[PDB]
């Protein structure tokens, strides 16, 4: 009873920090992976970008290339798409890590590249006209994109706790709501 | 904690005050728990190794590789089969043949340590070269069965893996059972077949009077050829045989000598299985279990460790072989009760009446009459023991030229006690004759004694009273394990 | 010849020569009568509710002229069915309500009653209805309470000395254990002083209690000490000495006997001198004044002139004070005897030791002792003293305790009150003093007469009265305050405390525990246990070793071989064959009267106390057919000393050979050929068994199995039945004959058994039917065969062919080998039962419901669960398959533009439903037995529960419709008969009912009237049936009620099978057990002469180590039975004539010694003979008595008759190399059975698992990655190895701090295999401590 803990190996953001500590890396690579992991919000994405970490550190040795490399080594370890840093390239990473043998994968990748805006308005006609995709044949790719496991981080990081301190309770005790 | 007792809110037990806060309560007890604590890394198994000579033990394949999964993935990456560690995890979840091959190859160089749950002697843990097993409970070489201080009863054993290279060096060097030979406590050679291996060794060098082809004379290469098919038996006597024994007479050098000693099939055969140095006459015996120990001791004195291991393993094997060969069943008739006591006890019975008559005459007081009855019963018991011994000694008639061959019979109790593997004449006394006095409620001795047999049943009261003794014995064992542990604890604390 | 139609198919051969006189009793009525009496509406209040209610029934106000009474109590009937409560899981009980009586009496009127409120029956909780098998349904759960035994209330004159004295002195201590109230002890200190203690408190002066109880010191001395006149007038110094009264003391001087000195001075007391002094009239003889010095003044006398205290009480007479008393006091002064040779005051020494001489001072000493503070005020001491023992309402021990106290005081009247008596205390002190001087023998708790037993009814009544006391207190308080009320008798009538107490006593009790039906024999044995531990008897596992010995007073009281082999040894006792209970709390064993040579067939159940008087002959006493005795000198016991005694020396005859041991022993046969240690071993071993997939009677029997199964209450019995008409594999319809069909009943019994029930031992419960259709069935006939039942006999084990001989050292003494065919022979297959329940656990965030809408769920996962989240019924499940999909509500968020985009892309999730699905456990897979959903009121989903409700309602309707259809058919037949011979043909009525042509006019006066009456009856029957159907639908659809947290619960149970494997554990009734070691191909089995390859190889050396003749005896008996069955089956294949087989079987069964009379071809019809022979087509059934089995000579003759060797030995052909093996061996078929401990259950492994909440180590009441932690003895030994590296790893890897776990994993993956010494990371944490680093002198070097 020194301290307390929750799910592990499955250890939440700290599980990502441990899987980073579970791989061979130097002091700077581990530090940058820890900056990526600790700067992850309740949605699972990298809460603070590389620029924020560089500014807080103020270290010229830690660079954008080194930070990006350390984060890409930590892009998909536990689970896939952690510190997503605005999940979208996280979706591309999930698609690429997923086997290319999946059908309509080319259409899904083409849509996920730069056709996010067209899918945002649910304009299938605009998407078909722009990407020139076969109508309703891109539907399998779109459905697969729907099942891309967003918030793979939030899957654990959405452990978002519930907070409420109501100043009173209305029991509605047999009607006439009893405050 | 010195004054007052400020308590936790609504908790009559005081809050863990900043007066006793410095004390953790568990503190030393928590450290003691740390002294004897672990987590996961558990084993336990319960089976016998008919195969797998001393330099081995059986580890079931199931919980196997539940351990070396790190080693499995490491090899698979090293073999290139695990390009990715998660790929390794997926492949391990698939249990490919390459997984089993990697597990075997890694274990092929990786032995393990197995240990007993209740802990008494240093012999409770041993190191063996694991062999994969398609079973559920680990099979241990019947070699160290005693060294485990268990008896093929239900128990889970502990499994240990030497993760450090130094750990492996220490276990294979020090924790080696192939290193642990003699009982290091008193120095007595621990490695001693106490199971029917000795029984077969004895039955091999044994002969009722003279079997078929008793007079056959030979040289050695084909005695087993005849015995396996036909021509001679071990129960044969006086079979001449030229014996080639090389003894290390020269300083570190042996010279052979050719004899023509008469023997049986079994003794001559076992002579071949033996190591070199000792004379064949050292084998030429009935080959007793203590004699087996004596031979083992002499071997360890003369030869060394490796030949000793080889001889012990071959001995376990050959003992099982002969035991399967002879069979030697047991039945009710294998116990034959002498009828003489049927009169003698009656005679002894009359004596008590006289004491009772003396007790009735007032000449024998309560103590005096009781002592007279006890002495009469004890004398009757000794006489009945002698009579039963005679009826169960080498008291049998065998076909011979003289039509009288009084030799070692084949009554199950008698031959079994002759080898000494388990039980003796003490239980055989109640097996057919009486169990003796057997009177002890707590410390006192009851009047009427037990004149009955488990070949003849018993009266109500004999059984009615006998069970308190076994109950007390179990209770004493229970009460005494704790005191012995506390004592040895204090000792080691001193030590 | 017994018909035994239920046993007509199967007749087990007898071997019991002794003609049984007493049959086995119900053996379960012991608890049953207890519950009956506790729930007995007894006309007199003596037991159960009748005594308990009136005990606290009257509640009176504090002079409020208000009283409370009860008229009569009626117990509410059970709400549901036993199966209904079990399926619901509800605690089956019975309500209660007692017509109360509250009376308000007008003041100033002597009992002038003003009003009565004796009009409200008040319900106080509900009474748990005990099962007809005596079980309970505690919260649904089948629990039984172990029988209680303690010391009977009363005074025991203990010794309490010996080494405990530690001074070489003999103590005389007496302990009073009243059935209620404080306890008392009177010890004898080494100073010959009596010490009184109450409630095991500090000792008190002997004379303090007497003085406190209004008793003068003069009265105490006069009662305690004998007073001599000592009439010394005019300084005569003449004492009235009687040589009979005082003698045995050497006459020192001044010894004269009626003038002439018969005893010389300095002369030893002579028996001749005493006789002469008694015979010669001995008057007041002059005695030396020196004897006056040793004398102590008996009475506190005063001078004749002045009331001076000269020569006070208990004062030794002084010669100077002697003159003062003689001149001033009087001439004759009371003295004492002080015959220290024959007596000892022990109280006068304590009287002076007593510091309190006044009654008030003595009472205040008691108050100070009981309460160290709060000194009394001459009223607190008196009130406390009165309430301690002299209060009938505060001590109230017992009337049985009163009887014991009367007997110990030799008081002929034994009926007394629970309160104490001062005369009783005086008698107790006198008895203690006499025993100290020598008057009798000390008590013996180990003797059965010193112990009384208590059953369930007594405990229930005690709990009821205890709960009633507190409620009556509140009732009296409510009557005292505000008595001016005409309210109903519910002012303080609270049912909740009574119900809670009843539940807790039934629920939370040491005796009470979940039932163990592992064997129905195991069930019955667990049912009848007797233990001293619990509320009384044995307080702790310690504090006794002679308490656990073989007590002589339980020779015919407790089972001698069956008891726990663990630490609870001794604490467990089992009732024998025919033990009966005594009157109050004891038991009595029936024994035949032995009167004048012949032994009277009449028997009497006698207890230990009466037993020590009469001489009881042993059972195995050969007696004449006249009852007379063949042998004159017979070993008989009268007072624990059995020896040869005359035919006129025996007083009673025993009951039976089985009368000594419990039935748990009765199963084991041929144990007369066995040792005691192995006997108890096997006796315990029989318990832990589980039924097999196949149920066949093991060949060798003892005769107890069929009767035991009858008493097991697990099979199906036929109560008042004549012929079984419709038999479904769940529904048995028996047409009870009109003789057995009572009027107002059709005469049809419908029986529905349960199939495949998850056992209390988690096994499978199944009843196997035996009756097919349309057969003459007797009332009291077996119907369905539960677990381990075969032909109506308890068979928890199967006779497999085997031999005991070593082979290839493959099988150890405790390791067994089974041949491969037997594994193929489906033997020992087991149907294990598992379960898994979920609760709705509705939250404020939202209820969790089951709909298979698991967030992030693969299709195959949802491809098993049915629509309601739960799945359908009938296939299997593998791995950790998800069963029921509950969805835990999750909290909401803001507009969340990224999450909004995801919802527009994926959606249908919104992170709102957390997967709370039920999934299969790891390592858990197999077929599924059944599911059930209980939904609380207010939730009526019934998404698939409507299917289950429909199934249940359809079964219920199918049942209710059969009776209605039969009634309608009977009414139609009656109507057709009414219109018969009235111009109406049966063809027209057959065409249509038409109500017998609607009173067509068969008679037009009575036919019309009879038709009207029959129509009225039919309409009434239809209305009743419709009401029954509506009510049944309402009850079936009545729904469940769940706890506040869970809206609904869905419990699913899956049954997984299991066959033996590497690591199985078989057992033998000869206590020989074994581990499944190695099974080679069936070819490897040695081939018989006929090539029959043996199955099980036993250890001959192990059999010698076992030294049990019964094993070999089992071998021979099984061999004979198998041979007999073999000849029978050969004749059947030969299809020989039924007559020839009848002759052979009659020769076989009648073969052997005289045991029982039977002959076929006269009772067995050929079809009955054919049915039985087809039944016994594979063995010979035989039964033998426990100590009176057959003779080995009979066995050899049978082997000759069975075409088998009399010795049984036979050669064998090897199964591997096929060499003939010398020394022909005997083989047979020994019964084998498996142990509850399972190899798969034992198997466990872990290298990296999940840690628990305390100290970062792995744990948490979960059987996942379990791993015994290292041992302290093991750690010491490991250090002794000196493997400092290995030990340093075990303390450096093997535990909890996952901090260096990452380093270890990285090193191992790199193959580095390296560690850093660092610090006990936890001692580095202890530095974190260091009085907060306060102690850091740490000179790290």
């Amino acid at each position: 009873l020194p301290v307390y803990q929750g799910e592990t190996t499955q250890t939440l953001q700290d599980y990502l920090m441990w899987q980073v500590e579970l791989t061979p890396f130097t002091d700077t690579d581990r530090a940058i992976a820890t900056s990526i992991v600790d700067a992850v919000d309740d949605t699972g994405y990298l809460t603070i970008q590389i620029e924020d970490i560089v500014d807080s550190i103020g270290d010229d040795e830690i660079g954008l290339e080194e930070v990006e490399a350390v984060l890409k080594r930590i892009q998909r370890f536990d689970p896939v798409g952690v510190a997503a840093k605005d999940l979208r390239d996280c979706l591309l990473i999930q698609l690429s890590q997923f086997a290319k043998e999946t059908p309509w994968l080319e259409e899904a990748r083409l849509i996920i590249s730069d056709h996010l805006d067209l899918l945002a308005n649910h304009d299938f006609r605009t998407l078909m006209r722009v990407t020139r995709l076969k109508e309703e044949v891109l539907k399998e790719a779109v459905n697969l994109i729907q099942s891309l496991d967003p918030r793979p981080g939030q899957s654990i990081q959405t452990s978002e706790p519930e907070y409420v301190i109501p100043d009173v309770l209305v029991r509605k005790v047999s009607g006439r709501w009893t405050v | 904690g010195r004054r007052g007792r400020a308590i936790t809110g609504s908790n009559k037990r005081p809050l863990k005050s900043l007066a006793d806060m410095i004390k953790g309560k568990q503190g030393r007890f928590r450290q003691n728990l740390l002294g004897k604590r672990v987590d996961y890394s558990g084993r336990s198994v319960i089976t016998v190794g008919p195969y797998l000579r001393l330099h081995q033990c059986g580890l079931p394949k199931k919980m196997a590789l539940e351990l070396f999964k790190p080693f499995i993935y490491g090899k698979l990456e090293l073999r290139g089969l695990a390009t990715t560690i998660k790929a390794a995890k997926k492949m391990v979840e698939r249990e490919e043949a390459v997984v089993w091959d990697i597990l075997d190859e890694v274990i092929r160089e990786h032995p393990v340590l197995l240990n007993r749950a209740p802990t008494l002697h240093r012999l409770g843990i041993q190191a063996f070269e694991p062999v994969l097993i398609e079973g559920k409970a680990i099979q241990l070489h019947p070699l160290v069965c005693a060294a485990y201080n268990a008896d093929f009863d239900g128990d889970q054993m502990a499994v240990h893996v030497p993760l450090t290279l130094e750990a492996q060096l220490e276990a294979r060097a020090l924790m080696m059972s192939t290193n642990n030979i003699l009982s290091p406590a008193n120095g007595e050679p621990i490695i001693v077949p106490s199971q029917d291996v000795v029984l077969g060794l004895y039955y091999m060098t044994r002969d009722c009077v003279n079997a078929k082809g008793e007079g056959m004379v030979l040289t050695g290469p084909k005695e087993a050829e005849r015995l396996y098919r036909s021509g001679l038996a071990s129960l044969h006597a006086r079979v001449k045989v030229r014996i080639t024994e090389y003894e290390k007479d020269a300083n570190g050098e042996l010279v052979a000598k050719t004899s023509l000693k008469d023997t049986t099939v079994g003794r001559a055969i076992l002579w071949m299985i033996v190591p070199k140095g000792l004379p064949y006459s050292i084998v030429n015996q009935a080959l007793g279990k203590k004699a087996i120990s004596k031979m083992l001791n002499t071997c360890y004195r003369i030869l060394g460790l490796k030949p000793t291991v080889i001889f012990a393993d071959q001995i376990m094997y050959t003992g099982f072989a002969y035991a399967a060969r002879s069979g030697a069943s047991v039945g009710i008739d294998d116990m034959v009760i002498p009828e003489k006591k049927h009169e003698i006890i009656s005679e002894a019975e009359a004596e008590v009446a006289e004491i009772q008559e003396q007790f009735q005459s007032g000449l024998v007081t309560a103590g005096e009459r009781y002592n007279k009855v006890i002495d009469i019963w004890a004398a009757a018991n000794d006489r009945v023991s002698k009579a039963m011994m005679d009826n169960l000694q080498t008291e049998t008639v065998i076909n011979r030229d003289g039509q009288e061959e009084k030799q070692v019979s084949f009554n199950s109790i008698y031959m079994m006690a002759d080898s000494g593997a388990r039980g003796s004449a003490a239980q055989i006394r109640q097996l057919a004759g009486m169990r003796g006095l057997m009177a002890k409620p707590d410390g006192s001795i009851i009047e009427t004694p037990i004149t009955a047999n488990f070949r003849e049943g018993l009266n109500v009261l004999q059984y009615f009273i006998s069970t308190h003794g076994a109950r007390k014995g179990l209770a004493d064992t229970a009460l005494k394990t704790a005191n012995s542990g506390y004592l040895t604890r204090r000792l080691v604390d001193v030590a | 010849m017994v018909y035994s139609y239920t046993e007509k198919k199967r007749i087990r051969k007898d071997f019991g020569k002794r003609p049984q006189v007493l049959d086995v009793p119900y053996l379960l009525s012991i608890q049953l009568d207890s519950f009956q009496k506790f729930i007995e509406q007894d006309p007199e209040g003596q037991y159960g509710l009748e005594a308990a209610f009136r005990s606290v029934f009257p509640i009176q106000s504090y002079s409020g002229n208000s009283e409370l009474q009860y008229v009569s109590y009626r117990l509410g009937e059970p709400v549901f069915d036993v199966q209904e409560c079990q399926i619901r899981g509800v605690t089956y009980s019975a309500p209660l309500r007692v017509k109360l009586r509250l009376v308000i009496y007008e003041r100033e009127a002597p009992e002038g009653t003003v009003k009565d409120i004796k009009e409200q029956e008040v319900y106080m909780g509900e009474i748990p209805l005990m099962t007809d098998n005596g079980t309970f349904v505690i919260n649904g759960t089948e629990r039984v309470i172990v029988s209680q035994l303690h010391r009977s209330p009363g005074v025991f004159f203990d010794s309490d000395k010996g080494k405990t004295h530690s001074s070489g002195k003999v103590l005389y201590n007496a302990r009073i254990i009243p059935y209620r109230g404080s306890w008392l002890d009177f010890e004898f200190d080494p100073k010959d002083n009596l010490f009184v203690r109450i409630d095991r408190r500090r000792k008190l002066p002997a004379t303090i209690i007497l003085r406190a109880l209004n008793y003068t010191t003069e009265q105490i001395l006069d009662l305690f000490f004998e007073k001599v006149i000592f009439e010394i007038r005019d300084n005569k110094l003449q004492m009235e000495l009687v040589p009979e009264r005082l003698r045995g003391e050497t006459a020192s001087f001044d010894i004269e006997a009626n003038g002439k000195v018969y005893v010389e001075k300095g002369r030893r007391i002579t028996a001749r001198h005493i006789r002469q002094l008694e015979k010669d009239d001995v008057k007041l003889i002059e005695v030396p004044v020196e004897y006056i010095a040793g004398k102590v003044v008996a009475k506190d006398y005063i001078d004749e002139s002045t009331g001076e205290l000269i020569c006070a009480a208990n004062m030794e007479l002084s010669l100077d004070l002697l003159a003062k008393l003689s001149q001033s006091g009087h001439k004759r002064i009371e003295t004492l005897f002080t015959n220290d040779l024959d007596h000892g005051p022990y109280i006068s020494e304590t009287l002076r030791v007593d510091p309190t001489n006044d009654r008030l001072s003595a009472l205040v000493e008691i108050y100070r002792m009981m309460r160290p503070g709060e000194p009394p005020t001459r009223e607190a001491a008196e009130s406390l003293f009165e309430n301690l023992f002299f209060s009938e309402d505060r001590y109230d021990l017992s009337a049985v305790g009163r009887m014991k106290f009367n007997r110990s005081l030799l008081r002929e009247e034994i009926e007394g009150s629970g309160i104490l008596s001062k005369d009783d205390i005086i008698d107790v002190m006198k008895k203690l003093i006499d025993i100290r001087n020598g008057k009798g023998e000390v008590d013996d708790i180990d003797h059965l007469g010193n112990r009384r037993i208590r059953s369930v009814g007594e405990m229930a009544e005690n709990q009821f009265r205890v709960g009633l006391v507190r409620v009556e207190r509140a009732v009296k308080e409510r009557l005292s305050l505000g008595d001016l009320d005409t309210l109903m008798p519910q002012d303080m009538i609270n049912a909740k405390p009574i119900s809670a107490a009843v539940k807790e006593f039934f629920g939370s009790s040491q005796l009470s525990q979940f039932m163990d039906q592992n064997n129905p024999l195991s069930e019955i044995t667990h049912k009848r246990r007797i233990s001293a531990l619990g509320p009384g008897g044995l307080t702790r596992e310690r504090a006794g070793f002679e308490v656990r010995d073989v007590h002589p007073t339980h020779y015919g009281r407790v089972c001698p071989i069956e008891t726990p082999e663990g630490p609870n040894i001794g604490l467990i006792n089992s009732l024998s064959v025919y033990a009966q209970t005594n009157e109050y709390g004891f038991l009595e064993t029936p024994y035949r009267k032995v009167t004048d040579g012949v032994v009277t067939d009449e028997i009497h159940y006698l207890s230990a106390i009466e037993e020590g008087n009469y001489v009881i002959a042993q059972a195995n006493s050969n007696l004449d057919e006249e009852g007379h005795f063949v042998e004159d000198l017979v070993t008989c016991r009268s007072k624990g000393e059995s020896s040869l005694f005359s035919r006129d020396q025996v007083d009673y005859m025993d009951v039976s050979t089985q009368q000594v041991v419990s039935v748990g022993a009765s199963l084991i046969p041929f144990l007369e050929h066995d040792d005691a240690n192995r006997a108890l071993m096997g006796a315990n071993m029989q318990r832990q068994a589980v039924p097999t997939l196949r149920a066949d009677k093991p060949l060798v029997g003892t005769g107890m199995e069929r009767a035991v199964a009858v008493d097991s209450g697990v099979t199906a019995v036929a109560k008042r039945g004549g012929v079984v008409q419709y038999v479904d594999a769940s529904r048995i319809v028996i047409k009870v004959n009109e003789d057995e069909m009572y009027p107002g009943e059709a005469g049809i019994d419908i029986y529905n058994l349960t199939k495949y029930t998850r056992s209390n031992q988690n096994t499978c419960i199944n009843q196997m039917p035996c009756v097919s259709l349309g057969e003459p069935v007797e009332r009291g006939d077996v119907l369905a065969d539960g677990p381990s039942t075969d032909l109506g006999e308890l068979a928890l084990g199967q006779n497999m062919r085997v031999a005991f001989m070593p082979w290839n050292g493959y099988n150890f003494e405790d390791s067994i080998l089974v041949s491969e065919r037997v594994v193929q022979e489906d033997r020992f297959t087991t149907i294990h039962i598992q379960e898994l329940a979920c609760v709705s656990r509705d939250t404020k965030l939202g209820p969790e419901e089951i709909t298979a809408d698991i967030p992030n769920v693969g299709e195959a996962a949802l491809s098993k669960l049915d629509e309601s989240g739960i799945v359908y019924i009938g296939a299997e499940v593998t791995g950790g398959d998800i069963l029921v999909g509950k969805v835990t509500p999750k909290g909401e968020t803001q507009l969340t533009p990224e999450e909004k985009l995801l919802r527009a892309i994926f959606g249908e999730k919104a992170s709102d439903v957390k997967d709370s699905s039920l999934r299969v456990p790891n390592g858990v897979s197999g077929t599924v037995i059944d599911v059930q959903v209980f939904t609380r009121d207010g939730v009526e989903k019934d998404k698939r529960a409507l299917e289950i409700e429909e199934m249940q309602l359809k079964q219920a309707k199918k049942d209710l419709s059969e009776e209605l259809q039969i009634l309608e058919a009977g009414l139609f037949s009656r109507i057709r008969a009414v219109l018969v011979a009235g111009g109406v043909e049966a063809e027209k009525l057959d065409k249509l009912p038409r109500d017998r042509w609607l009173e067509l006019g068969l008679t037009d006066e009575e036919k019309q009237n009879q038709l009207e009456q029959l129509a009225e009856q039919y309409d009434e029957l239809k209305h009743e049936f419709e009401k029954k159907l509506e009510a049944k639908r309402r009850k079936i659809t009545q729904g469940d009620d769940l706890a506040p947290g869970v809206l609904k619960i869905v419990k699913v149970y899956l049954a997984v099978k299991r066959r033996i494997q590497p690591g199985d554990k078989m057992a033998g009734r000869h206590g020989n057990k074994g581990v499944i070691s190695k099974i080679n191909p069936i070819e490897d089995m040695p081939y018989d002469e006929n090539g029959t390859p043996v199955d099980i190889v036993l250890n001959p050396l192990g059999v010698p180590s076992r030294m049990n003749i019964g094993q070999i005896l089992e071998t021979h008996l099984g061999m004979a039975a198998k041979g007999i069955g073999d000849k029978i089956n050969a004749m059947l294949k030969q299809q020989q004539e039924v007559a020839k087989l009848r002759e052979f079987i009659q020769r076989a069964y009648d073969l052997g010694a005289d045991v029982r009379q039977k002959v076929d071809l006269s009772t067995f019809s050929d079809e009955e003979v054919m049915r039985l022979a087809e039944n016994l087509r594979k063995g010979m059934p035989i039964a033998t008595p426990v100590f009176d089995g057959a003779k080995e000579a009979e066995i050899k003759e049978l082997l000759k008759l069975g075409d088998l060797p009399t010795s049984g030995q036979i050669r064998l052909y090897d199964g591997r190399t096929g060499e003939q093996f010398e020394r022909p061996v005997t083989v047979g078929y020994m019964y084998m059975l498996k142990l509850n401990h399972l190899v798969d259950d034992k198997m466990h492994a872990r290298s990296t698992g999940s840690y628990s909440l305390v100290t970062q180590q792995p744990l948490g009441g979960k059987a996942q990655f379990g791993g015994q932690r290292f041992g302290e003895m093991e750690v010491w030994a490991l250090e002794a190895y000196g493997a400092a590296y290995t030990l340093q790893e075990m303390l450096t890897v093997k535990s909890d701090d996952v901090n260096g776990r990452t380093k270890m994993y990285k090193n191992i993956v790199d193959g580095n295999h390296q560690m850093e010494p660092g610090m006990p990371e936890s001692f580095n944490v202890l530095l974190k401590e260091i009085r907060s680093l306060g102690i850091n002198i740490e000179l790290e070097d």
